[PDB]
């Protein structure tokens, strides 16, 4: 019924309504830098 | 349509003195560069949702707008706050009051009280039934648009209506540029002056250089790459 | 260096508040439709309160009943009830049952206290006391603090009962019953909450102190609104605005 | 009508006995609850008294020998007797029901010892 | 709880004098009923909580007391010659049905 | 829940605000009677 992974975290489920395994990956996520200069010199940035 | 409306819309948080401090806050803050609706008082006076707190602000020149009424149904089913400003006395009752079927102004209470060139700027917002009113006075002198500035608002009065307020409503004098705004829960940077008062604000939440400078508690960045936040 | 003597100001306002006119007075609200009260400007004397008081219950949160004289109150508010003890154990806070769910919901985070003494010999009725009302359903559990005074007929089923009763169809009120030889645990209740925030605020009932007079340039033991410390009192140029 | 009747009041005799009773019609003994109330001559009155659904008892009593209530539960008739109530008790015996409020209705009956 | 009853013994020369009923008793009481009663023949009649008349009676009545004391006040016409008062307690057993006399002529 | 013949609901297992939501594998009821002063008794680490 439940699997695991090795930070004991669910890996995956099965439907109680349809037998089937369905593996559950974490929704998309990263980092964000900024590159700027200094606001003495302009307001313009770069996203990266 | 936006404008350039900067840093509008900050209010004292809370009651405590500080100075020459930058003070980090979670609270309901009007967004920075956010659309505020733009009112006209000549020959446009809508019902407008308070959501968890409202900032007021208005400009006159006649006194149009002398007492502010709230609640929910407007038909003396539950009770309404009554403001009628007269002469120099302040009279606050809190009774079911019968209304014209259009207020205007010419040219059961529970806490009965008896007594453009210059914006009053006003806060209220209903806490667990408390009515908090903040208020700043100030000089302008801008009549066309939006005007551009800061001012922060003081809390001088507190009144103890017990209406849950989620919409408001304003006063036109038919023969007075008013301006609303509306708060959301932002985190804020107030930067107090060596008198107490806040001049500025950072919204953090604006855009990754509003996000730089929030995450290094200063309104001046050096030169470099910061990592700051991560997208979810 | 240590201190050599304490200074205690209080701000000079005597006045009785009264308690009585909560406590004392006769025929209070019904669970539902609860009133609320305001206090201000009076000497707290509880002393009065610990020695006259029969109340079989005292239970507070985040204060003390020592510790409790020698505090000043930002605001006070006073809540009266007329309930069933098994009711009396479900106004603490986190519970489950018909009160927190329907009526006066009541949050974890608070620092009131709250008392409860048995009325029996009052509000019971031979035959009845009918005029305590009570709300049986509803389609969604309350925030705390807001009342509900109004009557949609309930529906129980997929058709309609257009307003009427009928089948699936109740009115939504009924009618609480005490009496001789009730059972104890059912018999009525009243019960008195209190609630205010104890800090940052100028504040109007005092406790019974007398204050003294105040020397300055030496290290004292003051005592303002609650507040101690170990200090010199200056001078200052500091032009608080009147709400700090 | 709504209605309460005073049936066979108790009569004049030198046994020291007397019996009374007291008939209702329009509601039943089910539904509502029916109080019994004395008066000696040149006397205010006095009084027994209980609250039921159905065969519930209850009293107070400055004497109790042979006294409970008695009761004929087909509507007809409750029913009173003692040894010596003629010479003790009963100028007046009164019938009497109660609701929940304000739905009070009093009957009389008049006993002769 | 035992009730204890006066009342005066008094000769009129109009309506308009007014007229005042009291009850005492021995411990504290919260509820209350009020009864009026004609001589020479004994129905009962009741005047209730909150002393709200029931059907068939003047107007103008009004009841308020307070405690070990209970007054209700009329001003007029036929209580005059109609009113006999009894005070009886609903809080717990007994009812004790207290007792007394009145008149007026 | 609706019930208001219950004079008391103690709960150590699970919040009384979740058996709405929560879900069992299995439930058993211990089903007796006891003395009232001895239902202080019925508790972890008590004794009588
Ligand atoms: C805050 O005020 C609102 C406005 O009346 C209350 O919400 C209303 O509740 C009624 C009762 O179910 C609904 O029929 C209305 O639709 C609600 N109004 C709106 C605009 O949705 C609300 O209950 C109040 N809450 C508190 C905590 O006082
Ligand atoms: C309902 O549960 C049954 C039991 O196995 C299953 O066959 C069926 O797929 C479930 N229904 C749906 C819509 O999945
Ligand atoms: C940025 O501008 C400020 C203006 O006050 C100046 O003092 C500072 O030296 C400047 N820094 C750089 C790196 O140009
Ligand atoms: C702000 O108002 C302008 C008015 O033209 C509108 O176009 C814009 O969509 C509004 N902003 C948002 C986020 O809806
Ligand atoms: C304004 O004048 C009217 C005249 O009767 C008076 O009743 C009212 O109190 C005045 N307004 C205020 C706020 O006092
Ligand atoms: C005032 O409040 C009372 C509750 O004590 C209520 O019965 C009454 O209807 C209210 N009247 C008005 C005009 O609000
Ligand atoms: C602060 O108050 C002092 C008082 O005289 C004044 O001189 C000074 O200009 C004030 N500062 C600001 C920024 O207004
Ligand atoms: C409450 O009021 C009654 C009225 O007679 C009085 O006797 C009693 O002393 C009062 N109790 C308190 C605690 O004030």
């Amino acid at each position: 019924q439940f699997g695991r992974d090795i930070a004991d975290t669910t890996d995956a489920v099965r439907d109680p309504q349809t037998l089937e395994i369905l593996d559950i990956t974490p929704c998309s996520f990263g980092g964000v830098s900024v590159i700027t200069p200094g606001t003495n010199t302009s307001n313009q940035v770069a996203v990266l | 349509a936006y404008t350039n409306s900067f840093t509008r819309g900050v209010y004292y948080p809370d009651k405590v003195f500080r100075s020459s401090v930058l003070h980090s806050t979670q609270d309901l803050f009007l967004p920075f560069f956010s659309n505020v609706t733009w009112f006209h008082a000549i020959h446009d006076n809508p019902v407008l949702p308070f959501n968890d707190g409202v900032y007021f602000a208005s400009t006159e020149k006649s006194n149009i707008i002398r007492g502010w009424i709230f609640g929910t149904t407007l038909d003396s089913k539950t009770q309404s706050l009554l403001i009628v400003n007269n002469a120099t006395n302040v009279v606050i009752k809190v009774c079911e009051f019968q209304f014209c079927n259009d207020p205007f102004l010419g040219v059961n209470c529970t806490f009965e009280y008896v007594s453009f060139k210059n914006l009053r700027e006003f806060v209220f917002k209903n806490i667990d039934g408390y009515f908090k009113i903040y208020s700043k006075h100030t000089p302008i002198n801008l009549v066309r648009d939006l005007p551009q500035g800061f001012s922060a608002l003081e809390p001088l009065v507190d009144l103890p209506i017990g209406i849950n307020i989620t919409r408001f409503q304003t006063l036109l004098a038919l023969h007075a540029a008013y301006y609303v705004g509306y708060l959301q829960p932002r985190t804020f940077l107030l930067k107090y002056n060596e008198n107490g008062t806040i001049t500025d604000a950072v919204d953090c939440a604006l855009d990754p250089l509003s996000e730089t400078k929030c995450t290094l508690k200063s309104f001046t960045v050096e030169k470099g790459i910061y990592q700051t936040s991560n997208f979810r | 260096v240590q201190p050599t003597e304490s200074i205690v100001r209080f701000p000079n306002i005597t006045n009785l508040c009264p308690f009585g006119e909560v406590f004392n007075a006769t025929r209070f609200a019904s669970v539902y439709a609860w009133n609320r009260k305001r206090i201000s400007n009076c000497v707290a004397d509880y002393s009065v309160l610990y020695n006259s008081a029969s109340f079989s219950t005292f239970k507070c949160y985040g204060v003390s009943p020592t510790k409790l004289n020698d505090l000043c109150f930002t605001n006070v508010y006073a809540d009266s009830f007329v309930i069933r003890g098994d009711e009396v154990r479900q106004i603490a806070p986190g519970q489950t049952g018909k009160i927190a769910d329907y009526n006066y919901k009541l949050p974890d985070d608070f620092t009131g206290c709250v008392i409860a003494w048995n009325s029996n010999n009052l509000d019971s009725k031979v035959g009845g006391n009918y005029n305590y009302l009570y709300r049986l359903f509803r389609k969604s559990n309350l925030k705390p603090f807001e009342r509900d005074i109004s009557t949609e007929i309930y529906q129980a089923g997929s058709t309609p009962c257009n307003g009427v009763e009928g089948f699936n169809c109740y009115f939504p009120l009924q009618s609480y019953g005490f009496q001789p030889t009730n059972g104890v645990g059912y018999q009525p209740y009243r019960v008195v909450v209190l609630s205010f925030e104890l800090l940052h605020a100028p504040a109007t009932v005092c406790g019974p102190k007398k204050s003294t007079n105040l020397v300055k340039n030496k290290c004292v033991n003051f005592n303002f609104n609650g507040l101690t410390g170990t200090g010199v009192l200056t001078e200052s140029n500091k032009k608080f605005l009147p709400f700090q | 009508q709504v209605q309460l009747k005073e049936s066979g009041p108790g009569l004049v005799a030198p046994s020291q006995s007397l019996s009374i009773t007291c008939t209702v019609s329009g509601f039943s003994l089910t539904r509502y609850g029916v109080h019994w109330v004395r008066q000696p001559p040149g006397k205010g009155l006095e009084w027994l008294g209980v609250i039921w659904a159905d065969g519930s008892t209850y009293y107070n009593s400055a004497l109790m020998s042979r006294l409970s209530i008695s009761k004929d539960n087909s509507k007809s008739q409750v029913f009173l007797n003692m040894n010596s109530l003629q010479t003790d008790d009963t100028a007046k015996y009164y019938c009497a029901r109660d609701g929940r409020g304000y739905d009070d209705y009093w009957g009389q009956g008049t006993t002769l010892t | 709880q035992i009730v204890l009853t006066q009342s005066p013994a008094i000769m009129s020369a109009s309506p308009g004098e007014k007229v005042t009923m009291t009850c005492s008793a021995s411990s504290t009481v919260s509820f209350i009923y009020w009864y009026q009663q004609k001589p020479g023949s004994s129905p009962r009649l009741l005047i209730y909580d909150t002393s709200n008349p029931a059907s068939g009676v003047p107007v103008r009545f009004s009841g308020s007391g307070c405690g070990t004391s209970y007054y209700l006040t009329i001003s007029r016409m036929e209580a005059e010659d109609a009113a006999t008062y009894y005070c009886q307690q609903w809080n717990t057993y007994p009812l004790t049905f207290g007792a007394g006399t009145k008149l007026e002529l």
